[PDB]
């Protein structure tokens, strides 16, 4: 799964691998010089010969930062620019995947795929294989060496590598579950996180802060935290002593000063374990805190190419006009949970098509299809005689044009937001379409007029931001228009006007009202009455009211 | 160092004077150890090796005293490190609630989520990554050279002007990467606001097409992201060079000297080969700060957003309470004016609405009535004038009795993510299972359980995205009615029902047994047939009141509102 995903970076891994064993013995060089300096330096040899040792052994050092430097700037900048390259590859994913996949994933949980995920792969692919080839080198060539100077100081080495390794062990095998636990919790914490400052109003009024679920939860996710980090840290710090070139100094010399003052050893030859014994231990812990990046490096691996492996929303080569033609389409969110059953609808050119019903019924679901934010389970939507599903998202897109239930205005512009569909239309363009959705006037009142920012906080109003959509809306200009529940909060005098300007704009267009205000759509030349997620009348206003059906019932109630 | 004091408990500053303790201890064990090396070889080399085993049962005993240290001053790091955690997040969340509506600006609401989102494990062991390891490594050389003075003074002097260079560098290395740092930080913040909006806009984007990469508003903030990502690698050399340079600068001057009194005879030849375990001791913590310092410039980052969070400015508050037991209370404007930055949204409102009747609010839109609705609630508070419940002003009524007496139907009805009966509870958690349905029955939200296939179950999305707009209205309706508060605030709850489900719902907010003062916003006549009297609001002004039948009568702005 994750080696599925980082297949590209076997080249630098595997250089990677290889500079960092040429490096990390470069790093070793100098104090096998300064083994032999000090060796030489109680010879009494020639000034020369100490200078010659000391002066290389200094380079070599200076030599080993400046590679070791390279390196990861070389490493980090490569994993960036991976990270760059998957990061536009998941946003192209969830350019085409369902919609549903967001409504059950929420905002949160894709923003931690997104950025997160993408930055716990950090240690995998730039920290890991360094960290490991170099504990892996350099120990063994460090050790090999000091075996060939004395073995009996150099078997007691192995009493803090062989504490290390089981601290390891068990450290990861103590925090494994908890590492795999940690990033739902993330998502978990993310997601109240971002419904309190988004439901901050509600908080507010119905009990506060201390009734909040977010309080509860974030207690919750703290506790988590104590459990996980304490045996966690408690183990991390007890490896960093074990390996400690302080802890590797005073055992070579416990191990090595009886034999020293007894007979059975030369002080000459305990200088390889003062200074190459204490070197090796820093490198170990490396993967030593280097486990837990690569067990979360791997996971989000597994999230990643999971994403990447969705199913998306297909473009089929399979391959009137303005016409959209539903035929017997069925649908269900969930499988087993159906909301539109055998519907059959044709909205033709020059026409106007209400879709009226009880709440809930499924219109909203109706013109989603419209919009192929999710794929019908039976049937077929044809645009022009062109099923959706073999139109690319352009094609789709430049023939349907909508305004949606929810005003949501990006963070941008007003001229942005109105513009959304067509960046680079003229700002005259932009006047004229905000004139006919009534949002010109208050546009102009904004301090700074048309490009004045719209992020929450410096909202509008719940009937102006609904302009603001329509007039989107109208800038599309697209051959067909599905008006889902426009002027839902506007007053009547708003409501009035924009609809004599819908209603002026779209005379040669296709359009689909969905409309409470059955007083608004009277002049429909076609009134769908969806109850259930399936048609039960069609007609005009006066043949529905004669017929005495659902409409007449929802339209006396409505008095 | 100084923001992390001003966030430590003022409990935990014991902890903190004990952790500084046991570091500094730490840290002179450290390099005493290292220095007793010195005489440690100078015995092992001379013609009598049985003196070394003095230094080496002094060596043993400060070796462990420094393994007792050390894991006592990862305890009390991690400690420090979760208690600060712990108080802080608690702080925040106490407090944003009540932080002025005004202060969530896109930039706030931003750094509001990144504090927030900081809970996770890189904050709470910030004390034992980065603190315990840092200090550390900059006492430490500082520590080795204090000790080599016993040695010799002029080596002492030498390993501490080594020191000088190094907390030099440090300095330097801070404002070489600052500016990269802090754009990087900026342009990451805005990567993961545009991702969320990027997964809620999603429909609207679709639809407008802006949703591909090289089209997106996210796909330029990553862009941004990224260009800023790579100028703040290529920021950082100059600092890993500084360090590297400080590091071979302070070797040259400590083997310098070591070789001048080696030479002239001044100190021991197997105590000179000594000092090169003790320099490479030395020379260690200069590497080790050239790791931690961006580590340290992120911190500083993450703390300046939770300090700037705990630093928003609280709504004001007071400590009267209503009289009456949750009896219905009068509510009055007196002369109330308010502002969304500079454009006036009330100019004088002045009304007295009776106890136990029924109010509604109309007019054009965008007249500010959802404002009148929300100063009402204490969720936003007038320039100037004041609000009146029972005669006591909202501003100096206890938060607790003030939203105690007060319950909305927002215009927006959000909800929770979770059961469809958890946002029900939301409004009284204690309330019965027969209260509870009474209100689901009385927002006709028993007619979602009846064909939702789970019923009350029902998982909701983020917001109320897995509901339709009528469903989630009826949803924050029942949320509402469940809550006993004595003033009732409906703002447009019927928008986005159906005629049939508009008139129950309706029905069910007059035919609500308990006695309370209702004020509804509406743009539908039929919406307030109950209303005792009402109120057009328009520009900010309200131009009329009376009763339906009065105003219809009269042909003013009423009966042209509703031609
Ligand atoms: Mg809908
Ligand atoms: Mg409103
Ligand atoms: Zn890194």
């Amino acid at each position: 799964a994750g080696s599925r995903l980082l297949a590209p970076l076997k080249k630098p891994l595997i250089v990677s691998g290889v500079l960092q064993a040429l490096i990390t013995l470069i790093e070793l060089a100098p104090f096998v010089l300064l083994v032999e300096l000090a060796r030489l330096l109680l010879g009494g040899a020639e000034a020369e010969r100490l200078w010659t040792l000391g002066l290389t052994a200094v380079s070599l050092i200076g030599l080993g930062a400046v590679l070791a430097a390279a390196m990861t700037l070389w490493l980090h900048r490569v994993d960036a620019r991976f990270a760059h390259e998957l990061r536009g590859r998941l946003l192209t994913k969830l350019s085409r995947l369902p919609l549903g996949w967001f409504t059950r994933r929420g905002s949160a949980s894709t923003k931690q795929l997104v950025q997160d995920d993408t930055l716990a792969l950090h240690y995998l692919i730039t920290h890991a294989i360094p960290d490991a080839v170099a504990a892996v080198v350099a120990p063994v060539a460090v050790l090999v060496y000091l075996f060939v100077a004395d073995w009996r100081v150099a078997l007691v080495l192995f009493i803090p590598v062989l504490v290390y390794l089981v601290l390891m062990s068990v450290m990861t095998i103590q925090s494994g579950s908890k590492i795999a636990q940690a990033p739902r919790w993330a998502e978990r914490m993310g997601g109240e996180a971002g419904a309190f400052l988004e439901g901050q109003p509600v908080i507010r009024i119905f009990g506060g802060a201390a009734a909040s679920r977010f309080r509860r939860r974030l207690d919750d996710y703290i506790d988590f935290l104590v459990s996980w980090q304490r045996p966690f840290v408690g183990k991390k710090t007890l490896m960093d002593l074990v390996t400690r070139p302080a802890t590797f100094l005073w055992i070579i010399l416990v191990a090595g000063v009886p034999l020293v003052v007894t007979g059975r050893m030369d002080p000459v030859n305990l200088l390889p374990f003062l200074l190459l014994g204490t070197t090796f231990g820093a490198r170990l812990l490396g993967i030593g805190y280097g486990l837990s990046g690569i067990q979360t490096g791997m996971l989000a691996a597994r999230r990643i190419q999971t994403v990447l492996d969705e199913p998306e929303l297909v473009v089929r080569d399979r391959t009137r006009p303005g016409t959209v033609e539903l035929d017997r389409v069925s649908f269900e969110y969930r499988p087993g949970v159906p909301v539109i059953r055998d519907v059959t609808l044709t909205l033709r050119p020059g026409t106007v098509t209400a879709l009226v019903g009880p709440s809930g019924s499924g219109k909203s679901t109706l013109a989603a299809l419209v919009a192929r934010f999710h794929d019908v389970t039976q049937g077929a939507i044809r645009v022009d005689g062109r099923d959706i599903r073999t139109l690319t998202a352009d094609e789709l897109y430049r023939r349907v044009g909508f305004v949606l239930q929810d005003a949501q205005l990006v963070h941008g512009s007003v001229a942005e937001n109105i513009a959304l569909a067509e960046p680079d239309a003229g700002l005259e363009r932009i006047r004229t379409a905000a004139r006919d959705a009534q949002i010109h006037d208050r546009i102009t009142r904004m301090p700074d007029g048309y490009d004045s920012v719209l992020g929450a906080g410096s909202a509008l109003s719940g009937g102006e931001r609904q302009r603001v959509t329509i007039a989107r809306a109208i800038l599309a200009d697209t051959p067909v228009l599905v008006l889902d529940e426009a002027t839902a909060f506007a007053d009547p005098e708003s409501e009035y006007l924009v609809q004599q300007a819908i209603n002026r704009l779209t005379r040669d267009r296709t359009v689909l009202v969905i409309a409470h205000r059955l007083h608004t759509i009277t002049h429909a030349d076609q009134i769908v009455v969806l109850d259930d997620g399936r048609i039960v009348e069609v007609g005009t206003h006066d043949e529905l009211l004669a017929a005495g059906g659902r409409y007449r019932g929802l339209w006396d109630s409505g008095r | 160092i100084r923001t992390l004091l001003r966030l430590v408990p003022a409990e935990k500053r014991g902890a903190v004077a004990g952790y500084a303790v046991l570091t500094l201890l730490s840290v002179l064990l450290r390099a005493v150890g290292a220095v007793l090396l010195i005489p440690l070889l100078a015995a092992l080399f001379s013609d009598t090796p049985s003196d070394a085993w003095l230094w080496l049962g002094w060596l043993t005993a400060v070796t462990l005293a420094g393994w007792v240290t050390d894991t006592n001053t990862a305890r009390l790091g991690f400690d420090l490190g979760f208690a600060v955690l712990s108080r802080t997040q608690h702080d925040m969340a106490d407090r944003l609630p009540n932080v002025a509506m005004s202060w969530f600006t896109p930039d706030n609401t931003a750094t509001a989520r990144q504090a927030i989102a900081a809970t996770g494990p890189e904050l709470a062991g910030l004390v034992v990554n980065l603190l315990t390891p840092l200090i550390g490594a900059a006492l430490l050389p500082a520590a080795i050279g204090v000790a080599l003075l016993f040695v010799s003074v002029p080596l002492g002097l030498a390993a501490l002007a080594g020191v000088a260079v190094l907390f030099g560098a440090l300095a330097l290395s801070g404002r070489l990467s600052r500016a990269a740092d802090k754009v990087a930080g900026e342009t990451n913040s805005a990567f993961t606001e545009r991702i969320i909006e990027f997964a809620r806009t999603q429909q609207a984007l679709r639809a407008a097409r802006r949703v591909e990469p090289a089209r997106s508003q996210v796909g330029s903030a990553l862009a941004a992201q990224h260009g800023a990502g790579l100028r703040l690698l290529t920021m950082q050399i100059p600092g890993q060079v500084l360090f590297s340079l400080a590091g071979q600068v302070a070797l040259i001057g400590f083997a310098g000297m070591a070789v001048w009194l080696t030479v002239r005879g001044q100190l021991g030849v197997p105590e000179a080969i000594a000092l090169i375990v003790v320099l490479v001791r030395y020379l260690e913590p200069f590497a080790a700060i050239a790791d931690l310092a961006p580590a340290l410039e992120t911190t500083r980052a993450t703390l300046n957003r939770i300090q700037a969070v705990l630093d928003a400015p609280t709504l004001p508050a007071g400590r009267r309470r209503l009289d009456r037991t949750g009896a219905a209370p009068s509510i009055e404007f007196d002369d109330v004016r308010f502002s969304y930055g500079d454009e006036v949204v009330l100019d004088g409102v002045s009304f007295t609405l009776r106890p136990g009747n029924t109010t509604a609010i109309v007019g054009p839109s965008g007249s500010g009535k959802t404002t009148i609705l929300s100063l009402i609630a204490g969720l936003q508070q007038p320039a100037s004038g004041r609000v009146l419940l029972d005669g006591v002003d909202v501003t100096t009524l206890d938060p607790e009795a003030r939203r105690a007496a007060v319950s909305v139907v927002f215009q927006h009805p959000y909800l929770f993510d979770g059961t469809l009966r958890d946002n029900v509870l939301v409004g009284d958690p204690e309330a019965d299972p027969d209260d509870v349905t009474a209100a689901m029955r009385l927002a006709r939200v028993d007619e979602l359980l009846d064909r939702l296939p789970d019923g009350d179950a029902t998982v909701v999305g983020e917001g109320g995205t897995a509901l339709s707009g009528g469903e989630r209205q009826r949803v924050s309706i029942a949320r509402a009615l469940l809550k006993p508060a004595p003033v009732l605030l409906v703002d447009e709850a019927t928008s986005a029902l159906d005629n049939a489900n508009e008139a129950a719902v309706v029905d069910a907010l007059t035919a609500d047994p308990r006695p309370r003062t209702r004020v509804i916003v509406a743009h539908r006549l039929a919406s307030i047939r109950h209303a005792d009297r009402v109120l057009f609001v328009e520009a900010g002004r309200v131009v009329e009141d009376g009763a339906i039948d009065e105003l219809l009568a009269a042909g003013g702005r009423f009966a042209q509102f509703w031609a």
